[PDB]
């Protein structure tokens, strides 16, 4: 936060040093007459600095003064070199500024003066951060490729640029074009920059070299959500086999998409990244057909066998909690005889009958099942991460936690059974509601139940959590109000509020209207009570519980095409998980191999389709070569009013 | 051809694509022959030879995309649109493909209230859909503004 | 599923055989220089095959090489014949490929070489399936008519095509034009193909011959939902009588629409098909006025007389269940004296008083009414079907099942009364809630109650069924949790959870908030209970019951013009049912006959309107 305060003080100080210098001020406006008067002096300070460590040539290039800049190069040719020496704009030369301002004459004048085309603008104002508004790169070729100047890119290559210039992030030129906000003009430059490669043997062509994260330009478009760049890179990886009328048969290349992937493959990059714009690549031309062929064939049957093994596991655990051992109460009821009702307790040497030998089999099924959970899930938590990015995988989220907490509470019950501890009701009654509500994990493989389980999650971390802060405000105010009213009275004719922990649990239920409400009709209640309960029932039942339904109802139609995009991404996350953990004897590799068909060793997936025949489009571009309704039109005027 | 905005290049890119039915960047006389036969015409082999050779600056014999972009800027019809419409379209279009969709007029209408059914979203599309792909262009988007 | 895996292996193998053959590769690109070097040899394998059983001429036609194809015809004229011999593209000749690619010079070159214009592309890649992306037909005239080339259609007729070419489905050329995805250009070809008929006497003109399902081209547009082709075929079947200013009086022909129909007529085809695009033909120009004249005149009064007979039937059955015989308890209360409250039981020789002789009349009304249901409904289930397509008629759906299950449970009660079985409460208490909720069938003839009964059905098989899977997950988790908490305690001060069948029935009700909630306030409840019930009431009452109202409220405005189209189709299904089962003494035939007006023997319906 204080860095932006310090960065603003740098820019105001730079304007101070220009006004307080006769060279820098004259180089700022244009003052071509004033430079000849100063530079003819003896000690006219040609290597003068500023706040950004800039010279007079950096100023003349920044404020776009071609006439003043040539005068500085004539009187002092050493200023074409010597970049800025500040921390912020470190390494930025005068050639960098002329390229970003997209000047054509000043760049060509600097290249005649033997400028460095391989300098590095390695300051903190050019690095990829959310603080900086731009990420252009480090090299002059990277600057010219991002401001969309094809003249300067062609000019820089002819003067000996390097096409394989890598940053401090490792990004080449082709990686930087993907990270730009103008998708369409980045495609036009991407064809240009590969066109001037054409001799890049190197055992690495050009667009296959990765950055320091191991990502090619194809996979970096997959992570960053460039839908436009992704479709442009599909042109290289398809082959049209035959065109039979309105029917083509293309042949996509699954060598960087399919998750056979001993390396990190594209379906793992998209499904683990946090951006909500990368999940739109799951609807493109090779990826949508790849997931469906995995899910229909081998994804759904293996997911419904794990849904039936887990369901018979949690029935076997349930009947060990129903038939758990109990003996009648040993000593006495003599705990104070008006508030005790427990009459059985836990047994120590439970296994001494044949009916408990069946249960011992059922408990060893449970405990072995609780170890297997902590061996397939915990060595992914402590190994692939130190719990920094485990929370939201996609939005899938809690079912990692609910299956760890289940396997913990079974093993707590194992400890309390061996040492014969007292209360096993507490570790069990967590382990059942954690156990059965984890069956909701297996409702993502059914289209009926899929998008509904996402809306349960988007209410708990949202429109139910913001209601439970303003519920606990209310039922602390009224429960402490109802407590002091019945504090001075008789706690057996109306005992909803005799303890303060009980008064919090009555008012929590009167807010929810699940218990009835304090009324006796034989004895005179306090006169203050009927006032403060009629005040309570209006802002509990008439206002705030009818404001959840108005708020959950408003949300449910707004996120109603996002939860359908979230469900199609829960299938991809499930499919990649089932592909990784299962052995290779099951789950054959997707696509057709190419060894016995003369295509190499890579794996292909063909897709045929019937496209169209749209006459009005194709006839308009052909001549260019030559040698229900009523309320729809109401909606467009609603858009014209909104636009205006 | 450096006078062409972001939405026109996106229109002309797929316009290059449905000519080129082999998945590269080369219009041989074959693929323009496959188009002109599908228009019902009888393509003269001299006419197929002339139209490629007329606009092919490099001399390889196949029209690529910058030559198809150079030709289309010659044979551009016109557009004289507004600042307010173009800034509206670039915000409406989210992924930047040069096209507003049926999935992207749901977002604009949810932004200002306006409960549409998914049928009524497609009923908005077909009114602005001049040519037909189930998408509204930038040229079709301007058409649904200055009609009044 | 494995067929598409096998079909992809065929296409990759075809590209292998082309590259591994010097003839087929040279015929692929164009290589007109390379063909003259190979074909001048002695054994240059002119009848060479591939994966699809194709020749070099099939390859040159597929990749659109006019120059290479003529060289193959000059060096070997036998290749114009000899179609593909694979299973997938069986029978496809080289003329078929030149027509689908819409080549004009290659077709005319093949017709000079005496090509077969009556060949059949009878492979598994041309049949009408959801696997194939196209259904073009079998004949070259069928191929040219579907890719919209009027030049090649005129070219094929002049060289002796057959205008009545029928497929393996029986479809003619005019049937295939209806099944195409471009409706407007199919209308343009439909006029062209009839124009070249013009001599089709045959005792069958051209567009009256059916396919192997008995459907004409007019009725096939009705089934498949071609609204564009349906309005185009109405031009033949109307007659403008007079035009009086802004007022015309047309005269539609009800000879293939009206369900007098000893054959299968168009109102039965639309109302039984599964497509949701065929129900838009119920709003067109002769059909909308035909249904309303049936429903207003003879459809609604006969449906409200069956609604009043059934209502007095289910009152007569109700009072036989109220006045059913019971006697006081015979032996003892001695079943274990803390959990028994029943104090009457069923009588054996019930009919021995005059007040039960009235009921015996009322029960014979019921049982005879239960046989008549199983004689007008079961001989349509076992006869017209083996229960393959009984389920969703339109969406009407359950009322077939609820009236069979009612007539079954009455006859179970007849068996248990004759053999004097013990429990008649179980077959009756089904038969009443099945009996009275079937009165909701008769709410489709009232516009107030019509579209509301459809929304009850579209929630039960939808937004209530997906909630009851995630309700039974919750009330198995908490009911097994609440059971073990009160398992170690006293089951009379708070006995909501003493049995496991009772703990499932308490937590089902605490989820619905219909019973109150376990609270005693005299004895100390378990400390774990107040935690796990406050956890329960948040995700039962505050979350998930307020998420039905947010979900049923979201659905109700989305399907709010579909349920109005579903109601206008429930009237047509009711009208056709009432027309079929009632005799001809009632229900006069719709429209005006034409015997005494000089129009033939067919039946007409005039509609006048003011246009604009
Ligand atoms: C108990 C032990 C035995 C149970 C099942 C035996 C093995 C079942 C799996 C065999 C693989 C074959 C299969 O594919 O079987 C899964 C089916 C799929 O469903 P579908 O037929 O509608 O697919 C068609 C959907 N279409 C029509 C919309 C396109 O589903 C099913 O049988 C469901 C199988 C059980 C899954 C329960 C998992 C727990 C779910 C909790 C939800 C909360
Ligand atoms: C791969 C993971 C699974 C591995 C195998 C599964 C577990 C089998 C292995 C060992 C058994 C231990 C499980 C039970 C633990 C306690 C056993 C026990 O205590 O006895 C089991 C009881 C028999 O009763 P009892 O011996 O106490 O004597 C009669 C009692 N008296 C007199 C009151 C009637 O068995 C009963 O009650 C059965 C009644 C329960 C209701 C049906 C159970 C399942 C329900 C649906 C299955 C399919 C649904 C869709 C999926
Ligand atoms: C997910 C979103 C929601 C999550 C946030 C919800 C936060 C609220 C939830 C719980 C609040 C904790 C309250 C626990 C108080 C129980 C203390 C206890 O165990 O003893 C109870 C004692 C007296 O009870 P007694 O009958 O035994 O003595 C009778 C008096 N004699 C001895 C004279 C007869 O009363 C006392 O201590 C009274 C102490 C008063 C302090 C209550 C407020 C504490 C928390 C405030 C944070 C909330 C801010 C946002 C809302
Ligand atoms: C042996 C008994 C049968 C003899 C007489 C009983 C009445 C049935 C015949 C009387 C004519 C029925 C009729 O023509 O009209 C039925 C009226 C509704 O009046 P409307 O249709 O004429 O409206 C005016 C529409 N405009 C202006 C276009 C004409 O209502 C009615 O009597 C309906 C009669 C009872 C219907 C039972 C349905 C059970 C309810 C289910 C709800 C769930
Ligand atoms: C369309 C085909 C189906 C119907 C065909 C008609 C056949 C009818 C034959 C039997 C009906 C089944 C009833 C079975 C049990 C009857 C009760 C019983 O067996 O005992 C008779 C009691 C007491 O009779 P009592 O002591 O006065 O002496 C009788 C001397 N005697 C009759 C000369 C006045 O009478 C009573 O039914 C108790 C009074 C009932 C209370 C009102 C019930 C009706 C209310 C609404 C229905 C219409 C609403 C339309 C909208
Ligand atoms: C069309 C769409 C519908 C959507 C809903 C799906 C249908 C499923 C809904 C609810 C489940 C129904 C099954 C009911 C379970 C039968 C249990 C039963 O009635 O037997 C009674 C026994 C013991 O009774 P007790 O009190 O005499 O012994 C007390 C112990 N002593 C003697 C030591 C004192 O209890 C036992 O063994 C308990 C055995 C464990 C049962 C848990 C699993 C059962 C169901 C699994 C499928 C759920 C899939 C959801 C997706
Ligand atoms: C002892 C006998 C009866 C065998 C019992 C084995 C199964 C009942 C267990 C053992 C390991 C379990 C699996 C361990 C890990 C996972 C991953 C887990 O993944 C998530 O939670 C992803 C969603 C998220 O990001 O939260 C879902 C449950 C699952 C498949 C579990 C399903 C149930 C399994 C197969
Ligand atoms: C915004 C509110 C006013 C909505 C309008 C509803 C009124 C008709 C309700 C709300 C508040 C109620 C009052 C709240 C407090 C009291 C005091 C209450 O106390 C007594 O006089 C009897 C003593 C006792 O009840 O213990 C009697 C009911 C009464 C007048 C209630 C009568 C009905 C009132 C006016
Ligand atoms: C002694 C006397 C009173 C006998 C009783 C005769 C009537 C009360 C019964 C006999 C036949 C019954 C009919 C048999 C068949 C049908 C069709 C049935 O249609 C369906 O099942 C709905 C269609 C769909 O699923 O969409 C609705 C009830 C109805 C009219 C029944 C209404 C009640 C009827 C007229
Ligand atoms: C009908 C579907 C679509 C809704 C979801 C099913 C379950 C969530 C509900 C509905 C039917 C219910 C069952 C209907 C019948 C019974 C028998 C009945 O058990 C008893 O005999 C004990 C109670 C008694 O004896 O009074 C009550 C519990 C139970 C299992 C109910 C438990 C909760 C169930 C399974
Ligand atoms: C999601 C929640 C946190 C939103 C806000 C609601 C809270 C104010 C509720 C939810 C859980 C409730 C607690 C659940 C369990 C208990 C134990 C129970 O206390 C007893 O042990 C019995 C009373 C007695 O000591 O006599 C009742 C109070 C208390 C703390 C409840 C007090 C009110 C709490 C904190
Ligand atoms: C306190 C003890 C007794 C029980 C507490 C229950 C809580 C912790 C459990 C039980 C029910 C669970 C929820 C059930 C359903 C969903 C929707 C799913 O898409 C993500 C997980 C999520 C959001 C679960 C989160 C954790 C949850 C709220
Ligand atoms: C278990 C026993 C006692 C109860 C029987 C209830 C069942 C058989 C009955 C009671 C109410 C009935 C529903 C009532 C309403 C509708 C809407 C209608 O458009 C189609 C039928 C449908 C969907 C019925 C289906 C069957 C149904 C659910
Ligand atoms: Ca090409
Ligand atoms: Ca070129
Ligand atoms: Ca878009
Ligand atoms: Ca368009
Ligand atoms: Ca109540």
């Amino acid at each position: 936060e204080s860095w932006a305060q310090s960065r603003d003080e740098q820019n105001l100080l730079q304007q101070k040093r220009i006004w307080e210098s006769p060279l820098l001020l004259a180089a700022k406006d244009n003052d071509v007459q004033a430079l000849n008067k100063l530079l003819k002096y003896e000690d006219c300070k040609v290597h003068q600095r500023g706040a950004m460590g800039e010279t007079a040539l950096h100023i003349a290039a920044l404020y776009d003064n071609l006439e003043a800049a040539m005068v500085l190069m004539e009187a002092a040719p050493e200023l074409v070199f010597e970049p800025m020496t500040s921390e912020l704009y470190e390494g930025q030369t005068a050639l960098h500024i002329a390229v970003v301002n997209q000047n054509m004459n000043l760049v060509r004048a600097l290249l005649a003066r033997r400028a460095s085309v391989s300098a590095r603008a390695t300051g903190t104002a050019f690095r990829r951060s959310p603080c900086n508004l731009i990420y252009f790169g480090e090299h002059p070729l990277s600057f010219a490729a991002c401001v969309n100047s094809e003249e300067i890119v062609r000019l820089l290559i002819e003067h000996g640029a390097d096409i394989r210039a890598q940053d401090s992030l490792g990004n080449t030129v082709l990686h930087i074009l993907i990270l730009q906000p103008n998708k369409t003009f980045a495609c036009q430059m991407y064809n240009l920059l590969l066109s001037y490669d054409r001799h890049g043997d190197h055992l690495q062509p050009l667009d296959l070299v990765p950055n320091h994260q191991g990502l090619t330009p194809f996979k970096l478009a997959g992570v960053e959500g460039n839908t436009v760049m992704f479709q442009h890179l599909m042109q290289k990886r398809k082959h049209t086999q035959w065109t039979y009328g309105p029917l083509t048969s293309t042949l996509y290349d699954l060598t960087e998409i399919d998750s056979s992937g001993d390396e990190q493959s594209l379906l793992e990059l998209i499904i683990t990244t946090k951006k909500r714009e990368a999940r739109q690549i799951l609807d493109q031309t090779p990826v949508k057909e790849l997931v469906s062929l995995k899910w229909k064939r081998y994804g759904r049957p293996y997911f419904c066998m794990l849904g039936a093994i887990y369901l018979l596991y949690i029935i076997c655990f349930t009947m060990c909690c129903i038939y758990r051992p109990l003996k009648p109460r040993t000593n006495n009821r003599t705990s104070p005889r008006d508030n005790t009702l427990l009459q059985q307790k836990l047994l120590q040497e439970a296994y001494m009958t044949p009916k408990d030998d069946i249960r011992l089999v059922g408990e060893l099924v449970t405990v072995i099942g609780a170890i297997i959970i902590l061996l397939v899930e915990v060595p992914d938590i402590f190994r692939m991460g130190v719990t920094r990015f485990f929370g939201q995988t996609i939005l899938g989220g809690p079912f990692h936690v609910l299956i760890i907490t289940y396997a913990f509470m079974v093993l707590v019950t194992m400890v309390m059974r061996l040492i014969s501890a007292s209360g096993e009701v507490v570790p069990m009654s967590f382990a059942l509601v954690l156990g059965w509500c984890n069956v909701m994990y297996f409702a993502r493989g059914f289209q009926m139940l899929g998008p509904f389980t996402i809306m349960i999650q988007k209410m708990i971390f949202g429109d139910l959590m913001r209601f439970c802060w303003l519920m606990a405000v209310v039922i602390l105010g009224f429960a402490s109000a109802f407590y002091i009213i019945f504090q001075t009275e008789d706690p057996e004719e109306l005992g909803h509020f005799y303890d303060y922990p009980m008064a919090l649990f009555s008012t929590f239920e009167l807010f929810l209207t699940i218990i009835d409400g304090p009324a006796n009709y034989n004895v005179d209640l306090p006169f203050m009570y009927s006032i403060t309960y009629a005040a309570f029932a209006i802002i509990a039942t008439l206002l705030m519980l009818n404001l959840l339904i108005a708020m959950m109802g408003d949300t449910h139609w707004r996120v109603a095409h996002e939860r359908d995009e979230l469900w199609r991404a829960q299938i991809v996350a499930t499919t990649v998980m089932l592909e990784r953990k299962l052995p290779r004897c099951l789950w054959p590799r997707s696509g057709i191999c190419g060894r016995e068909y003369g295509l190499g060793d890579r794996w292909f997936l063909r897709v045929e389709d019937r496209q169209d025949l749209n006459r009005q489009r194709i006839q308009r571009y052909a001549q260019a070569f030559h040698t229900s309704t009523s309320r729809s039109s109401a909606n467009w005027e609603r858009l014209r009013q909104g636009t205006l | 051809a450096d006078q062409l905005t972001e939405e026109q290049i996106a229109e002309f890119k797929e316009a290059f694509s449905l000519f080129d039915k082999d998945g590269d960047g080369t219009i041989t006389t074959k693929e323009l022959g496959t188009v002109m036969r599908s228009l019902g015409q009888n393509p003269t082999e001299a006419e197929l030879q002339d139209m490629i050779n007329e606009v092919d600056a490099d001399g390889n014999g196949t029209i690529d995309f910058p030559e198809f972009l150079t030709m289309m800027a010659r044979k551009m019809k016109d557009t004289d649109s507004e600042e307010e419409i173009r800034e509206a379209f670039r915000v409406f279009d989210k992924d930047g493909n040069g096209y507003i969709s049926a999935a992207e007029l749901r977002h604009v209408m949810t932004n200002l209230g306006e409960k549409l059914t998914d049928e009524e979203v497609d009923e908005m599309i077909r009114e602005a859909d001049i040519d037909g792909d189930g998408q509204v262009n930038y040229e079709e988007f301007v058409q649904m503004m200055t009609a009044k």
